[PDB]
């Protein structure tokens, strides 16, 4: 399926996905797409922060559902 | 002309040399680095005051959970001379300068990038983990355009610089 990630300076991110996919594997993805390294990625939907062992099926996340990402970076 | 450690030649004729601006190892040094890379000037207090304005005028947008804490105590918690900027703050700034802004990560050996649809024109600021240097062409230039000719060279060159200080000790 496809889910949607949306970053802090307005771009969209389309990704493919099953249910079955857990938060890591997202970032993974969001790697390979953008080459974000996973350690600064942030994942956030319906205003919760996704963590590393769940799924998206834990979170009730499904079709065209829109996930938030905001990196760290701090220095 | 022998290079150093943190120089690298910029495309085939090596003609331009990229190399790490240094700025004051403070726990400010986000802002130093974005100052010196589009101002040319240092300033702190002005881009954390900005920062701290966009965040509570947008509480939708920079809402508890995409900021790690209340909105509220973001705003203020950026104020502070301590408190270290981020990609958040990288955005924000980004945006209200019309510049964007490259982040050369070296331990990923990658670019992240703010902006980059939006502005043509962008700084390079590289990150080692802790802490945020300026990356300048000829000892001088910092504001760069990413439909110049010598573009794709300078990112080249930005994301080899990254690598080889990966691989002789330079990153946290």
């Amino acid at each position: 399926m496809q889910i949607f990630v949306k970053t802090l300076t307005g771009k969209t991110i389309t990704l493919e996905v099953e249910p079955s996919d857990t938060i890591e594997n997202v970032k993974a993805k969001i790697q390979d797409k953008e080459g974000i390294p996973p350690d600064q990625q942030r994942l956030i939907f319906a205003g919760k922060q996704l963590e590393d062992g769940r799924t998206l099926s834990d979170y009730n996340i499904q079709k065209e559902s829109t996930l938030h990402l905001v990196l760290r970076l701090r220095g | 002309r022998v290079l150093k450690s943190t120089e690298m030649s910029i495309g085939g004729s090596g003609e331009n040399v990229l190399s790490v601006h240094p700025v004051l190892d403070d726990n400010s040094c986000l802002f130093h680095a974005i100052a010196y890379g589009i101002f040319k000037q240092d300033s702190v207090r002005d881009l954390r005051e900005m920062v701290s304005k966009e965040v509570l005028n947008n509480p939708v947008k920079f809402n508890d959970a995409i900021l790690d804490k209340p909105n509220k105590d973001y705003a203020q918690w950026i104020l502070k001379m301590e408190s270290w900027g981020g990609a958040i703050e990288i955005g924000i700034i980004s945006d209200a300068l019309a510049v964007a802004i490259y982040v050369v990560d070296i331990d990923a050996v990658k670019i992240e990038k703010f902006n980059e649809d939006k502005f043509d024109n962008y700084i390079l600021i590289l990150f080692n983990g802790i802490h945020y240097d300026s990356l300048t062409m000829n000892e001088f230039k910092t504001v760069f355009n990413k439909n110049q000719p010598e573009s794709d060279d300078v990112l080249t060159a930005a994301l080899q610089l990254a690598s080889n200080l990966k691989q002789t000790g330079y990153s946290f």
